[PDB]
C-alpha cells in the first residue's frame, strides 16, 4: 500500500516517511526528496477570487496565495496546495463549476470558498470529525501492594 | 477570434424524423478534455435558452429529443423526433477564450 | 445482502479526518541505585 | 425563480447615450457574472461583454471599447449598461444573462430583453 | 493511506469511517456525506444484457 | 510527410497591439496528449531560438508576451504587446515523426 | 555556457566534398543528439539528419542519403559533417543543434552556423 501511495502522492508519503515536510517525485523505483522551506503563517495572503477574469469558464482549482519568505521579503505570488503547502506556480486550473463549494486547508483551519470566491475561514473544529483511527484503550496494570 | 459556421443557414424539416445541423469552430475549442461548445435555441421574440452545454450535456428542462455531438472544430446538433416546438432559431457558440462568439445561426421550419 | 441507492452529496453535511494523535511517550523508567544489601531478621 | 428584470424599450436620438438595467433576483447577485449580448435581427447575436459583480471587474468584447460600458450595483442587485454614441445600427435588443443551472459556467438565465431604438 | 484512499474511492472510505453506507465526494480537503437509502434485495432485477 | 503552413507568409504589425499567426499541420501531431509543435524565431543572421515547445510551454529566457495555442492540425502564435524585438522571422515546426519538418515561415514587420 | 563551435565559411568547387565540424562544449557531448539543419535563404530551413554521439547511431533525412554523412568524435566532443557531390544549390548555411534546456527533446541550442559555397 505504501508503494502504491508513494506512486499516487509522493509528497505526502515522503514527508511522513522521512520525517519532515519534503518535496518528492519518483525517479523510477526510487524517490528524490528535497526539503521544503517553512513559511510563517502571518506571511500568507489569500486572493478572494479563484476566477481567472482573462478567460471564461477557466477557474483556479485551488486558491491563489501571495506570500513572503521573511517578514519584509518581497511579495511572491503562488498557489495553495495540500497540508498548507505553497506552490510557486499558479497552474492548477479546472473548468468553472456551478454550485462550487470547497473547503481548503489553510493554516490551522479551512478557508471555505463558494462560487470561486472567498467566503470565510473556519476553525478546525467547526466541521464534524470522523476517525480513521481505531481506538486501542490500553490502560496499565496498576501498582498493587 | 473563434469563428463559428453552421452548414444549414436554414433547414426546413418535416415532423417526426431526424433533424441535423453542424457547427464548425475553425480550430480547437476543447479544454480539460471538455469541448466548451454550447447550443442555444431562440424562439422569436423571447430570450434564447440553453440546450446543450459542453457539446454533449443536455441542458436542464429540455427533452431528450435534443442531442449534441462533436469535438475539435466540428460540432453537430441532432434532434429526433422533431416537433413544432423546434420551429425556432438555433445558435451554436463557444466559451473557450475571452471574446466568446456565436454561430451564424440555423433556422428550422416545415417543408 | 442489502442494496443501497446513494444520492449525490451536498455541502450540507461535511466531515473531516481526525488529525494524528499525540499519545504518551515511554515512561522515564524507574531509576535504580545498585547496592550491596544485607537484610536482617 | 431566477429572474433578470430589464428596462423597457428606449426611443432615442442617434448619437445620444443611454443606460440599460438588469435587475437580478432569485440568487446572490454578486456570485455570478452578468453577460450582455447584442441582438439585431439582421445579424447574428453578439456578445459585447460581461461584468463580475463581486469585484466589479469586467471584460468587454473588443469592438465595444467606448460604445458600451458596464457597472454593477450589489446593493440594488442590478447590473447597468452605459451605451455611448448610439449609431443607427446600434438600435437592437440587448440581453443580460448569467450562470446558475448548467454545471459549467454558461449563459442559461436570461432577461426579457431591451429593444433600444435611435431615430428622429 | 486513508487520505489517499478517500481521494480514490470516497464512497467506500466514508462508509467505513462514518459507520454507515453513505455517498461521499471531496470538497477540497473535506468530505461531503449523504446517507444512502437501503433497498430490499428482492426489489432488484438485473437486465440480462 | 507532415507539411506545415502559416496563414501569414508576411505580416506587418504596429507596436503594442495583438500579433497573431497560425500554423497548420495537415494532420494530427498530438502524441501522449502533447502537441509536439514548436515555434522558432530567427532574427536574421543569427541562429533561431526556441519560443514555445509542446505548443503551449514558454521557452526559457523568453518574455511572457509570447503565447502559443493550438491542437490537432491548427496551431497559433499570439504576441502582446508586440515590440521591435519581434521584427524577426518565425517558424512553426513539429517533432512527431522522424522526418520532422518546418513551417514555410512568417515575417513580422512594422506598418 | 552550452556552446556549439562550428567551422568557418567554405569556398568550394562544385561537385567536391567537404567536412563541417560542430565542437560541442558545456555539457557531456555523448548524452544528447546532434541535429544538422540546412539553411538556404531561398527555401525554408531544412532538417537533414541527427546523430547520437553515445552510440554513433544516426538517422538522416531521406533525400540526403549520400549527399550528407554524419560522424561523431566523443574524444574531441565534436560531431562532423561529410558532404558529398556539392551541387550549386547545396551552397547554404548548415546549423548544428542539440537539446538540453527545454523539457522535451527540442533543438534549443545552436551553433553560429557555417556558410558553404560552391563556385569557380
Amino acid at each position: 500500500l505504501w508503494n502504491e501511495a508513494r506512486k499516487l502522492n509522493p509528497n505526502a508519503i515522503a514527508s511522513v516517511t522521512v520525517g519532515r515536510r519534503v518535496s518528492a517525485r519518483m525517479l523510477g523505483d526510487v524517490m528524490a526528496v528535497s526539503t521544503c522551506v517553512p513559511v510563517a503563517a502571518d506571511n500568507v495572503i489569500v486572493q478572494n477570487s479563484m476566477r481567472i477574469s482573462s478567460r471564461p469558464g477557466a477557474c483556479y482549482s485551488r486558491p491563489l496565495v501571495s506570500f513572503r519568505y521573511e517578514d519584509q521579503g518581497p511579495l511572491v505570488e503562488g498557489q495553495l496546495g495540500e497540508n498548507n503547502e505553497l506552490r510557486l506556480t499558479r497552474d492548477a486550473i479546472e473548468p468553472c463549476t456551478v454550485g462550487h463549494r470547497r473547503y481548503f486547508t489553510f493554516g490551522g483551519g479551512y478557508v471555505y470558498f463558494e462560487e470561486y470566491a472567498y467566503s470565510h475561514q473556519l476553525s478546525r473544529a467547526d466541521i464534524t470529525t470522523v476517525s480513521t483511527f481505531i481506538d486501542l484503550n490500553i490502560t496499565m496494570l496498576e501498582d498493587h501492594e | 477570434d473563434i469563428v463559428l459556421t453552421q452548414s444549414p443557414t436554414s433547414l426546413a424539416v418535416s415532423l417526426g424524423q431526424r433533424a441535423t445541423i453542424s457547427c464548425r469552430a475553425s480550430e480547437s475549442v476543447d479544454n480539460f478534455g471538455i469541448s466548451f461548445m454550447n447550443w442555444f435555441q431562440q424562439k422569436p421574440g423571447q430570450p434564447p435558452k440553453l440546450l446543450i452545454y459542453a457539446a454533449s450535456n443536455l441542458g436542464s428542462g429540455v427533452p431528450a429529443r435534443f442531442s449534441g455531438s462533436g469535438s475539435g472544430t466540428d460540432f453537430s446538433l441532432n434532434i429526433h423526433p422533431m416537433e413544432d416546438d423546434d420551429t425556432a432559431m438555433y445558435f451554436c457558440q463557444q466559451s473557450k477564450e475571452v471574446p466568446l462568439t456565436f454561430g451564424a445561426g440555423t433556422k428550422l421550419e416545415l417543408k | 445482502a442489502n442494496f443501497y441507492v446513494c444520492p449525490p452529496p451536498t455541502g450540507a453535511t461535511v466531515v473531516q479526518f481526525e488529525q494524528p494523535r499525540r499519545c504518551p511517550t515511554r515512561p522515564e523508567g524507574q531509576n535504580y541505585t545498585e547496592g550491596i544489601a544485607v537484610v536482617f531478621k | 425563480q431566477v429572474q433578470l428584470q430589464q428596462s423597457g424599450p428606449e426611443l432615442v436620438k442617434p448619437g445620444a447615450s443611454v443606460k440599460l438595467s438588469c435587475k437580478a433576483s432569485g440568487y446572490s447577485f454578486t456570485t455570478y457574472d452578468i453577460n450582455w449580448v447584442k441582438e439585431r435581427p439582421g445579424q447574428g447575436l453578439e456578445w459585447i461583454g460581461w461584468i463580475y459583480p463581486r469585484e466589479g471587474s469586467t471584460n468587454y468584447n473588443e469592438k465595444f471599447r467606448g460604445k458600451a460600458t458596464l457597472t454593477a450595483d450589489t446593493s440594488s442587485s442590478t447590473a447597468y449598461m452605459e451605451l455611448h454614441s448610439l449609431t443607427s445600427e446600434d438600435s437592437a435588443v440587448y440581453f443580460c444573462a448569467t450562470y446558475g443551472s448548467s454545471r459549467y459556467y454558461t449563459m442559461d438565465y436570461w432577461g426579457q430583453g431591451t429593444s433600444v431604438t435611435v431615430s428622429s
